């Protein structure tokens, strides 16, 4: 019920079959992270939380690899951390410019671990554009910018499994994925506004505030 | 490095660990005992500093000794 | 750029399916187990596409009640899948393949035959409602690249003149044909 | 030893076996009761002594895939499992259904029943890609001939496994062609993969744990199990084996199909059996080995190397798929490579981040290289962010899109800096009033 | 205890509170778990009314914003009752192990199902 794994020199224990993210904050090693939160299910979809793995030819998703017994964990190779900076690169080269007016200006989660992480040129022309996104209605209670959704997929997770308003689905491929409905129409259920502090960009806000 | 060594060793009661950082160098000192700490050190042969440029001090409330002096 | 659009142009939840449909759709569902049961839904999605062409919100909402699912879910199925074409189509949509031994064999050329042909942007239909272009990637056939496919079926081996006379052929007079001759070598 | 025109007597036949008792004299539903009613140890040993490698585009070998399906804990009550076969084939150049699902599929009945039995799979979906509405009914008929004939289901050939074989249609996603994707599908969720190491053998699929194979790995099955395993070790290199189907087509002579020895010269392959290429040997630019998805061989580093996987491994291309495009001197790379980008853009899935801002900025930049806008460091940029791609996924699409571009790089620019040189000032003066202006690329 | 270079009469009259930064909701980010924090109530008349003039807010506290940042509880209590005025501590909540198999995504017999 208990195992021992060393993320570099830390060895400590934690529970069996549990989250290799839970042994790093438990070890109180700072892993950056977009996609993971505490109370939701783990999806590996903001690929950011890359660690070394030995015996395992890519930096495996630290957010839902298993903890297996006795491993090895790099935080600090520098494929790590030059690919944190690759991957941080290719999540802000389709992002608005909405910094100084999107609503999260101290918050921006991702902007608050950019700088730490992240690479100066974003590669732009001005020949090259970058998509839009439609802005979409949810309620008046909540001001929505779905340009700025970086698909962290915590807020669909959310409105399903602790919601259980199941209405923010999300929808299509490539650029042209859009999140919450394209029937267009207003979420009214409970706990709703808990969405405004849980999308780590500005994406969903707060109305009247 | 050799140097706070050196400091070290001549003068083992009166001092603490050295502590080198960045191409300067800083001695710690219990404090009842200063003076004999700056009768040397200031006026060694081998360490004719002789000429001061700062004291102050530095509040940490941290700990129960609360303002060390620089 | 695969769009997620409104819910306004006179499709406002008003459908339903047929007779035959519902027999066909309980055969479909009990390919699966009976709790833990949604795995039909993109067949059963094809069975309202090909019972109501143009598959709308309304055949979707209608399945979502069907199959005891919340509608986002469904929605998010039939986001994926271009075969789920939403926009009302003409009574012969043309897929042209345009990939990589499509391009080298001259489909090229084919979409310009057509749109000589059928004067139409290759995402758009005619206003005849008789074609609907797209522009479609490899559906596996690299057999005889200047193929395209119609709405059902592929059409092997596509010079420009073939082209043009299937498109005045399938204006009236369908062509059940692989290609102009039989074999594949 | 060398490798040959794989000698008529051998797999399979497309030209009279499309029959239920036409195929019985092939040679097929013709030691079942024997194969069934002996161990599905026995099939692992034979299968793993046949040295198959998966036709899939993992290349990986068959039996530890299909002994990594058994583990000691599945005699305990964890639920019915059963198997899936990716019968879609999305990628760009692989016509290997037409000639096995569309021409044989009474093979593919009972490959799904020995491998299921294999298993000891409860059942079997096979997942047509629903494009081929044409051929789905007549595979969906075929399988009812034996279903309704009692050959399959409850009693397959005197089998003590009650054994269904259910079709379902994969709906224009290329995506769906990968494993995961495939199971969440089958879950009727949208087509979107899992994340690997809850490994899809004992993670439950659609619930409860089982394997995806490919078609023509599976259509194998029957008469690798009828024939011995030194059958297929007879051919190829010492771990590589047999025969593979060969789906020939760009700009050649003639573009064909076969099914002929691995670790065969490339050349003999075209001038042999297709014709050849179209203006002959001295007219190619590149070739597309394998897959869609693997770097382009030159012209003088194709002429002599094999057609295996391993050595192939070794000239940086994994011929996955075993599907060639060869293209004329006379044609654009950079057309088709740009092709490839709006391949990907259409089937990124969505799930990774990186996959989709990938395949998206790797469009924006093919197009400037079709139209000449770059500059000569955005080519090493170019190789740089397709590195960023390289390791950076859930599924292999990802590393699928990366491959071409680093093929790009490899082998070639002296084109790339000859197409940028038909003008100057790159990045050029302008204004964007409106809208941009002074250039754009596609819309 | 009097105190020696405290001139306010701060020391019979404020409550003041210990407590650990809470970890915020919006970011995920724990600096502020790693501090602990002094700051004086605005149990107060004074309390930051608003001005009439050009509408900021002055403040009559002489000491509203100050916030000092120790490393260790004991540590800060034991500054509190040397300086000598009245606290109170607060106890930080944290977060509860939870195991997380990302393979949540198989079921039994079972109505609801989820993404
Ligand atoms: C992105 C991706 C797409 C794939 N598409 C296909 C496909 O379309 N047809 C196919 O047969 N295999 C496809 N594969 C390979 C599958 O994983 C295949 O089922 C797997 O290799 C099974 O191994 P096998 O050949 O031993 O059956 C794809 C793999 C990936 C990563
Ligand atoms: S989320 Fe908004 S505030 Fe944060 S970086 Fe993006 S645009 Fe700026
Ligand atoms: S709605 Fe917000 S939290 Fe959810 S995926 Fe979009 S940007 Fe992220
Ligand atoms: S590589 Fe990633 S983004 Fe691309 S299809 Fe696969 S899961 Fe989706
Ligand atoms: S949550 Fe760990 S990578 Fe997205
Ligand atoms: S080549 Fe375009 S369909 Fe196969």
């Amino acid at each position: 019920a208990e195992i021992e794994l060393t993320i570099d020199g830390h060895k400590v224990s934690i529970e069996a079959g549990s989250a290799l993210i839970q042994a790093c904050e438990k070890a109180g090693v700072t892993v950056p992270r977009y996609c993971y939160h505490d109370k939701l299910a783990i999806a590996g979809n903001c690929r950011m939380c890359l660690v070394d793995v030995e015996r395992a030819p890519k930096p495996v998703a630290s957010c839902a690899y298993p903890v297996a017994p006795g491993m090895v964990v790099r935080t600090d190779t520098e494929r790590v951390k030059q690919a944190r900076e690759n991957v941080m690169e290719m999540m802000l080269q389709n992002h608005p410019l909405d910094c100084p007016v999107c609503d999260q200006g101290g918050e921006c989660d991702l902007q608050d671990q950019s700088m730490r992480y992240g690479r100066d040129r974003g590669r732009f022309t001005e020949i090259t554009g970058k998509r839009s996104t439609e802005d979409k209605n949810i309620g008046p209670l909540v001001k929505t910018s779905m340009n700025r959704c970086i698909h962290c997929t915590r807020c669909v997770r959310f409105a399903n499994d602790i919601a259980g308003a199941p209405e923010l689905g999300s929808s299509g491929r490539g650029n042209d994925m859009q999140i919450g409905t394209y029937l267009e129409k207003n979420l009214n259920t409970e706990l709703s506004g808990n969405v405004i502090d849980l999308c780590p960009v500005g994406a969903l806000t707060n109305k009247p505030y | 490095h050799q140097y706070a060594k050196y400091i070290m060793a001549a003068l083992p009661k009166y001092i603490q660990g050295f502590s080198v950082w960045k191409d300067e160098l800083t001695l710690h000192v219990a404090p009842s005992a200063v003076i004999p700490v700056t009768t040397f050190l200031r006026d060694n042969t081998s360490t004719q500093y002789k000429s001061i440029i700062d004291i102050t001090a530095v509040d940490y409330p941290s700990r129960e000794n609360r303002f060390e002096v620089v | 750029s695969v769009h997620r659009n409104t819910e306004n142009n006179n499709p406002s939840i008003p459908f339903e399916f047929s007779p035959e449909n519902m027999k066909r759709a309980e055969e479909v569902i009990a390919k699966y187990p009976p709790q833990y049961k949604k795995a039909a839904v993109m067949p059963l999605l094809d069975i309202g596409q090909r019972q109501l062409g143009y598959t709308s919100i309304s055949v979707m909402n209608y399945v979502a009640k069907l199959l005891e699912m919340p509608p986002m879910r469904v929605y998010e199925v039939a986001t994926f899948y271009t075969m789920y074409n939403r926009t009302p189509m003409g009574r012969y949509h043309l897929q042209i393949c345009t990939t990589t031994p499509c391009q080298l064999c001259g489909s090229d050329g084919i979409m310009e035959a057509v749109q000589n042909t059928l004067n139409i942007k290759p995402g758009e239909t005619t206003k005849d409602n008789l074609f609907t272009l797209s522009e479609v990637e490899c559906l596996g056939a690299c057999v005889n690249a200047p193929m395209m496919a119609i709405n059902d079926d592929y059409y092997e081996d596509l010079t420009p003149e073939g082209t043009v006379k299937l498109l005045e052929d399938c204006k009236a007079g369908k062509m059940p044909t692989p290609g102009p001759e039989n074999h594949v070598r | 030893g060398l490798k040959d025109q794989d000698r008529i007597f051998q797999n399979l036949y497309d030209n009279y076996g499309w029959d239920l008792a036409s195929a019985r004299k092939q040679g097929d539903w013709y030691k079942t009761k024997e194969l069934i009613l002996k161990g599905d140890t026995w099939i692992i040993d034979e299968i793993k002594k046949s040295g198959l490698r998966g036709r899939g585009g993992a290349g990986f070998p068959s039996g530890l895939k299909w002994s990594f399906m058994n583990p000691p804990g599945w005699e305990k009550n964890e639920g019915p499992r059963y198997l899936v076969v990716n019968a879609d084939e999305g990628e760009p150049g692989t016509c290997k259904d037409r000639e096995i699902m569309r021409k044989d599929p009474h093979k593919l009945v009972e490959g799904c029943l020995l491998a299921g039995r294999a298993m000891n799979a409860t059942a079997a979906y096979i997942y047509i890609r629903g494009e081929f509405y044409n051929e789905a009914a007549v595979l969906q008929t075929a399988i009812n001939e034996a279903y309704a004939a009692g050959l399959i289901g409850k009693d397959a050939c005197g089998s003590g496994y009650d054994f269904d074989v259910y079709i379902h249609r994969g709906m224009g996603a290329y995506v769906c062609g990968e494993e995961t994707s495939l199971i969440e599908s089958l879950e009727g969720k949208a087509g979107k993969p899992r994340l690997k190491p809850p490994f899809p053998a004992g993670v439950g699929l659609f619930g409860r744990p089982s394997t995806v194979t490919n078609v023509e790995t599976v259509a194998v099955a029957p008469t690798i199990l009828r024939r011995g395993g030194d059958w297929f070790a007879s051919f190829g290199r010492e771990r590589n084996s047999g025969t593979k189907l060969f789906c020939i087509s760009g700009n050649v002579n003639e573009p064909c199909t076969v099914e002929e020895e691995m670790s065969i010269p490339l050349r003999e392959l075209l001038e042999k059996h297709c014709g050849g290429i179209k203006g002959g040997w001295d007219n190619l630019l590149g070739v597309i080995p394998g897959g869609c998805s693997v770097p382009i061989l030159p012209k003088n580093i194709c002429e002599d190397v094999l057609m295996d996987f391993d050595a192939l491994k070794d000239v940086q291309s994994g011929l996955g798929t075993a599907a060639v495009i060869v293209i004329n001197k006379q044609q654009d790379v950079i057309r088709a490579i740009q092709r490839f980008a709006a391949f990907y853009k259409h089937e990124s899935c969505g799930q990774c981040t990186p996959c989709r801002e990938g395949t998206t900025w790797l469009l924006k930049a093919m197009d400037r290289f079709r139209t000449g806008q770059a500059k000569e460091r955005e080519i090493d940029m170019l190789y740089e962010l397709t590195k960023d791609i390289e390791g950076h996924t859930i599924c292999a699409l990802g590393d699928a899109a990366a491959w071409p571009i680093q093929g790009l790089i490899r082998n070639f620019r002296p084109e790339m800096e000859t197409r940028m040189k038909k003008f100057h000032d790159e990045v050029g003066a302008v204004s964007v009033g409106g809208w941009m202006k002074d250039a754009r690329v596609e819309k | 205890e009097i105190v020696s270079g405290a001139p306010a009469e701060l020391s019979r009259n404020r409550v003041v509170r210990i407590y650990q930064q809470a970890k915020p909701a919006t970011q995920s980010g724990e600096y502020g778990t790693f501090a602990w924090r002094l700051d004086w109530d605005i149990v107060d008349v004074a309390n930051r009314w608003e001005n009439d003039l050009i509408g900021w807010q002055s403040s009559g506290d002489y000491m509203q914003a100050t916030q000092m940042k120790f490393t260790s509880k004991e540590s800060a209590i034991k500054f509190a009752n040397k300086q000598g005025w009245d606290f109170y501590i607060q106890e930080p909540h944290h977060r509860k192990f939870r195991v997380k198999q990302y393979a949540n995504n198989f079921v039994h017999s079972y109505g609801k199902l989820k993404h």
